């Protein structure tokens, strides 16, 4: 336990002169109790990796001996708090110390020990029945929205000996006891899980459902899959919190865990105020979205060890919450900054530069992170189901896709929502490139789309083909001059314009159109494509049959229809009923057919 | 606190470059300070870097010249470097180490603090809201700087970024005069300039300018000349930031700190790393350079529960005008926005030549707004940007084709471009244009055009502002 | 207009120089004041040296502190010529305490050739066997160190406290 | 001429200022002198010897 | 054929950067000239 603390070749120091202890074990240094992790062992001594500053550490300092590795406390009260990369209850320490800066020797438990919770036992299990790891024996009403379930720790089982009745108890108190063959072990409300292992699952089920998004753009063109993995380019000023908030408010998930690197207090306070402002009326009542969030973030300053540990803390928390039979979306923000963090930790290892300083195990870390996702059948008796999605926001270095990390991530994702800053400069939102965006999970979604819509996929293929054909005709008419082209392709031009101006834009500042239901989206697309097909057929047939039908004849006979199409978006489903909207759209389609018949 | 005596030494194992090594040390500690005595009586300080058993390593600031193997008294303070902070620093000039160099007396310390100091808790961070006027029209009118908006200025060899920095310093001020004349008497602005890696002529020019403006009551200057020892070049930023944090979070002052020629800081960090004998990095810079520059820059912003703020304005040079050089790249991933100076415009004899086209600012969306200022700041900037862009384009097209092919609007565009480059950018060294006067001159330039061509300004303000 | 600009520039530079010199004069006066106070402290301490009754206890404490510091098999103590029996008695008292404290056998000598200068008010310098490590635990060094450590409190006493400083931490 | 008279008067006023603050500082010292000296000498006298906290048998 | 011939060196990086920038400026200039010529063509072939 001698503190043989050396000097530094960076922001980290090492030590020696102790007894035998396993590596990747967390011990404390000095009277300040700094975070330290064994990395290297030689002989009867072991190097350590201290995270805090290395100032003032002297020889002969104590080194406390422990028996556990880096781990995360898991239990009730996590929802609504603000944590760093090593799980420090930052609001609570600011409350306790009344300090301005980060205090040292932070010996505060991640959760409080003076807050009582209402306990409901399972009212089915009796003392003496055998319980396995992952079975729920209790629930907590953490808040009106989410009920923080409690499960037996994995890698444990035995025959129960005590069951506690409902009551108001704290974390330290004992509620469940049991008895393995030979010994017996009590169980409190808190479990601890090492970070660098994956909690088990019974089996992994294919993702077979769409992840809803607020706007019809990127929800009908390039949908995501619930529990999937996706990449979204994003930069300063483009607007990245738009999708964050959209997934927080209008989506079928159940919790949001936002994890980044080098974050600002702007986003923290913004989400804090969006909790009571950006609410959701689940049952007609607004509620703080704090209850549906657990923020984690690190700001430059933080020693690179914690900055790199944040991502694993986040995925561990997300997995602990998915095991409770819920849905999750983990915003893996600051991905390029995370690659920079990887480079920075490898800086103090003298490792061979694979490519511009990337450690050799860069690919290993990519694989170990991005793969822990998907939908999984939970491990327990009541047979829950839940999934974790990951959304790694790509942050290219000034639009250059030369990073090996960017390409490596772009080979794992199947969905891409490209962003063009110039389209945002054109006052068009959402700013989607419309050509580089793709979605290869279309096959997984074909089965969902058939069973309930039976028409959307033809419309989605027609929309993509029309989008390419409009660019082809744009090339034709920049060569010609936009004054000499037949009517046959002018109808394609006009429909493409109408889809662009109405269906491929959704104003988040419009009071009632901040969320387009997907059945509504299908209705609008069906009506517009029906108009397109009818006009195209009419002009093609009359091009030689009789009475050549042109842009002007059609336009004049359907100024009413054109304005009605342009005014479809002003429906307000919030107040007007769904039946009203669908009936009115069907009537509008009928009117289109009647007008085209009255033409001929 | 500590009342134990001090332990000296005369053993010295070996010496190598800017390092000294001595053993038989009794319970050393990291980053301990040491006072050395030479055979001739000269005294040179140093800092500890490596410790192992009894062996120890210090680093002499003043340089290893003529150190004797036996006749050297190496002494141990028993502590780490501590800054004698005090409010009455203001109006003084110090060297790198903090020793006064303006013929004055030793500092009378109000307190002591860690030279590294402490970093700010992210929960106690307040989003910047209001803007600090610089006295330059090219920046204020088109590009707002909120409180704590860490914006760097990218420059290179031969460019007059030094004069621009001096102008910003001597013309610094607030926009609290928007309320009333009598109420503006409550001024709470201070400056802490930190010349580092600066040649003699520049350092003295800064001193002369600061004395000339007569605002030395609110200017604390740290000079580190080129010929000074290289190890002291990495200590001065910490001292400046610690004094700024003191004056901000203890006396509730608003502070604008400036650091100049950070490329010299990068060179110093490179050299100390090379002496440390560590694995190089990309372009030989230390691998942990990003972390170091992070713990330097970030000490800035606002904190809840305090009436005070800090604002960091770094300045750095670009080797061979290489925008992809590591220093500006790693500075990009911390700071916010980018200011540029155009070589051609310097060649056209236009002072100060700030290129508005590549300039950016992320906080400009909310740093300006209604109530805090007039309603006509952001829209005016966008309109002027569009007008200048199309004016340069029309100048290019005139060069391509000829004057005979220009329309009336093209003539207006060319006249606007010439008048803009003659009036707005050209400000002269001493013209202190306020924000209001800057918007007024922008209106004067926009008067060339008919209101119809001004499509980026909404009609709601054109019916109020164009007929004047 | 050229001459007017020149005249006003001369006005401003002159006034700025006067302000600077005034402030520097004030600061120099304060520094001289504190220096005089420290010199008085030195003189009063030198007066207090004369009282043998408590000087013996102080020397005992100083020697014990030095012995506790150096922790080596060989030791040498150095003291003024005129206080030799006092340091002898203090060391003979100090040795058993050191043995009972550290659980180690050490040998302590007194040198008889080299001595502290005459101007030394008092104190003790302790070397090791090979004279390569020392702790000049002398009275003036203690005064200087203790004064420099407590300097902000001295300023607080001699000039009150600055109201504009609202918070301490 | 007006400016020269102004510099003369302003220098006289500034010297008057320096005189009054110097007198105030002298009075401030003379008010409280013995307390700090007694405290300082008491701190010098105190010894409280002990061993380095990290020594072991 | 596929690539310019020059030894890899930092001065060569700056030189090829200058060559590319000159090519881009000439590109833009001749596009503007072409636009002027097309406008002239259209207004002389009007009626």
């Amino acid at each position: 336990t001698f503190g043989y603390v050396h000097g530094v070749s960076g922001p980290v120091v090492t030590a020696c002169d102790m007894a035998g202890a396993a590596m990747y074990e967390l011990v404390r240094v000095g009277h300040s109790e700094l975070v330290g992790e064994i990395i290297r062992l030689e002989g009867d001594m072991a190097t350590i990796q201290v995270y805090e500053e290395t100032s003032g550490v002297s020889v002969g300092d104590p080194v406390l001996r422990t028996g556990k590795p880096l781990s995360v406390e898991l239990g009730p009260g996590i929802m609504g708090a603000i944590f760093d990369g090593i799980q420090r209850p930052l609001s609570d320490i600011s409350s306790q110390t009344q300090s301005i800066y980060i205090p040292r020797g932070v010996n505060v438990s991640a959760l409080s020990r003076d807050i009582k919770w209402e306990f409901i036992p399972s009212k089915n299990l009796r003392v003496g029945s055998h319980i396995t790891g992952g079975d729920i024996y209790g629930i907590v009403n953490e808040n009106s929205l989410i009920k923080h379930k409690i499960m037996l720790p994995p890698r444990n089982r035995g025959s129960v000996t005590y069951i506690a009745p409902p009551g108001n108890y704290d974390a330290s108190d004992v509620v469940l006891e049991l008895e393995f063959e030979g010994v017996k072990e009590k169980f409190s409300m808190v479990q601890v899980w090492p970070v660098r292992q994956v909690r088990p699952v019974t089996e992994k089920l294919p993702a077979n459902h769409p992840l809803l998004t607020g706007q019809r753009v990127l929800d009908a063109l390039f949908p995501c899959v619930q529990g999937g993995t996706t990449a979204i380019p994003g930069a300063f000023g483009c607007g990245k919190t738009v999708i964050s908030q959209s997934l927080s408010k209008y989506s079928n998930s159940d919790v949001i865990i936002y994890v980044g690197c080098g974050e600002r207090g702007n986003e923290m306070s913004e989400v804090l105020r969006d909790f009571p402002e950006l609410t959701m009326e689940v049952d007609g009542k607004v509620e703080s979205i704090m209850k549906r969030t657990a923020l984690v973030a690190n700001t430059s300053n933080m020693p690179v060890a914690a900055r790199e540990a944040s991502i694993y803390t986040g995925i561990t928390l997300s997995e602990y919450f998915r095991d409770m039979g819920y849905h999750v979306s983990m915003m893996a923000d600051s991905t390029s900054r995370w690659a920079e963090a990887l480079r920075e930790i490898s800086g103090r290892l003298a490792e061979m530069p694979a490519d511009s300083g990337y450690p050799a195990y860069l690919g290993a870390r990519l694989a170990s992170f991005y793969e822990r996702a998907g939908r999984v059948k939970c491990l327990g008796n009541p047979e829950r189901e839940g999934s974790v999605s990951i959304v790694g926001a790509v942050s290219p270095p000034g639009g250059d896709f030369s990073d090996p990390v960017t390409s490596a991530t772009l080979g794992i994702v199947q969905v891409f929502w490209g962003l063009d800053k110039k389209l945002a400069q054109r006052k068009h939102f959402p700013s989607v490139n419309w050509l580089i965006s793709y979605s290869k999970y279309m096959r997984a979604l074909d089965e969902y789309y058939d069973k309930h819509f039976t028409e959307f996929v033809p419309l989605r293929t027609k929309a993509k083909e029309i989008l390419q054909e409009e660019e082809d005709l744009a090339e034709i008419v920049q060569l010609v001059g936009k004054a000499s082209l037949a009517e046959t392709d002018k109808i394609t031009l006009e429909v493409a314009k109408l889809i662009k101006d109405d269906f491929l834009q959704q104003n988040g500042y419009t009071p009632y159109d901040r969320f387009c239901p997907f059945y509504k989206t299908v209705g609008m697309l069906s009506n517009m494509i029906s108009f397109y097909d009818m006009a195209r057929r009419a002009v093609e047939t009359t091009a030689q049959s009789d009475n050549k039908i042109t842009w002007s004849i059609i336009r004049e006979h359907m100024g009413e229809i054109l304005y009605k199409l342009s005014s479809m978006k002003f429906k307000d489903p919030v107040k007007d009923g769904e039946a009203k909207i669908k009936a009115d759209y069907a009537q509008l389609l009928e009117d289109m057919q009647n007008a085209f018949r009255s033409l001929e | 606190y500590l009342s134990q005596p001090r332990l000296t030494y005369k053993t010295v194992s070996g010496v190598n470059g800017p390092l000294v090594i001595l053993d038989h040390v009794k319970f050393p500690r990291y980053a301990e300070i040491v006072h050395l005595t030479l055979p001739d009586g000269t005294k040179r300080s140093g800092q500890v870097l490596e410790v192992s058993g009894s062996k120890a390593v210090v680093q002499v600031f003043e340089g290893t010249s003529g150190i004797d193997a036996k006749k050297t008294s190496c002494e141990f303070t028993g502590d780490i470097l501590r800054t004698p902070v005090s409010e009455d620093m203001l109006g003084r000039v110090f060297n790198g180490s903090g020793k006064p160099i303006d013929r004055g007396p030793v500092v009378l310390a109000e307190d002591f603090l860690d030279i590294m100091g402490q970093p700010i808790n992210p929960q106690c961070r307040i989003y910047p809201e209001e803007m600090i006027q610089t006295g330059i029209s090219a920046i204020d009118g088109m590009n707002s700087i909120a409180r704590g908006q860490k914006i760097p200025i990218f420059s290179a060899a031969g460019l007059p970024h030094n004069e621009i920095a001096a102008q910003i310093c001597r013309q610094a001020g607030l926009v609290k005069k928007s309320k009333d004349v009598v109420d503006y008497s409550e001024e709470n602005f201070a400056i802490v300039f930190a010349a580092m890696g600066v040649n003699m002529e520049t350092a003295r020019f800064f001193k002369s300018d600061f004395e000339e403006n007569g605002s030395m009551d609110n200017v604390c200057l740290f000079l580190n000349l080129a010929n000074d020892p290289t190890i002291e070049r990495i200590i001065t930023p910490r001292l400046a930031l610690t004094t700024a944090e003191f004056l901000a979070y203890q006396c509730e002052k608003h502070v604008l700190v400036i650091l100049t020629d950070m490329s010299s800081y990068a060179e110093a960090l490179r050299e100390v790393s090379a002496a440390r004998e560590e694995v190089p990095g990309r372009r030989g810079f230390p691998g942990y350079m990003y972390t170091d520059l992070a713990t330097i820059y970030e000490r800035a912003g606002r904190v809840e529960g305090r009436n005070g703020s800090i604002t960091q304005i770094p300045i750095l040079t670009m080797p061979n005008d290489d925008i992809t050089h590591p220093i500006p790249d790693l500075t990009g991933y911390i700071t916010e926005g980018q200011i540029y100076v155009d070589r051609q415009l310097h060649n056209r004899q236009i002072y100060p030549p700030i290129n508005v086209l590549p300039s950016l600012s992320r906080l400009m969306k909310s740093a300006i707004g209604e109530g805090m200022t007039r309603k006509d700041h952001a829209d005016v900037s966008n309109q002027l940007y569009a007008c200048y862009a199309i004016g340069k384009d029309v100048q290019a097209m005139k060069a391509v084709v000829g004057e005979e092919a220009l329309t009336s609007d093209d003539l207006l565009y060319l006249e606007f471009l010439q008048k803009f480059e003659k009036n707005f950018i050209t400000q002269g060294p001493y013209e202190n244009r306020t924000v209001y006067e800057t918007l007024d001159i922008g209106w004067q330039l926009l008067r060339i055009f008919p209101k119809e061509m001004l499509k980026r300004i909404p009609q709601s303000t054109l019916s109020e502002f164009y007929p004047r | 207009e050229k001459k007017e600009k020149q005249i006003e520039q001369q006005k401003k530079i002159q006034m700025s120089n006067l302000m600077n010199q005034a402030r520097l004069k004030v600061l120099r006066a304060r520094d001289d004041l504190i220096t005089d106070l420290l010199n008085e402290a030195k003189q009063r301490l030198s007066k207090v040296v004369k009282d043998t009754t408590r000087y013996q206890v102080l020397l005992d404490g100083l020697v014990l502190q030095g012995l506790y510091q150096l922790l080596e098999p060989r030791m040498i103590v150095r003291c003024r010529k005129q206080d030799f029996p006092l340091v002898k008695a203090a060391v003979q008292k100090a040795i058993p305490m050191y043995k009972i404290a550290t659980k180690k056998d050490v040998d302590v000598q007194i040198d008889q050739e080299a001595y502290l200068p005459e101007e030394i008010a008092g104190g003790v310098e302790i070397y090791n066997g090979d004279r390569k490590i020392k702790v000049s635990n002398t009275l003036e060094s203690r005064l200087d160190l203790i004064a420099q450590q407590m300097m902000p409190e001295v300023r607080g006493a001699l000039f009150g406290a600055n109201a504009n400083r609202k918070f301490l931490d | 001429q007006a400016a020269m008279g102004s510099q003369g008067n302003l220098s006289a006023e500034v010297e008057q200022a320096t005189r009054r603050q110097v007198q105030g500082m002298q009075s401030s010292q003379q008010r409280n002198r013995e307390r700090v000296l007694a405290q300082l000498l008491g701190m010098v006298c105190e010894v409280r010897p002990q061993v380095h906290p990290n020594y072991r048998v | 054929k596929d690539r310019i011939e020059i030894f890899p060196s930092r001065m060569a990086q700056t030189i090829m950067k200058a060559r590319l920038k000159g090519a881009q400026t000439g590109r833009n200039l001749l596009k503007k000239k072409s636009d002027a010529l097309t406008l002239r063509f259209r207004q002389i072939l009007k009626k």
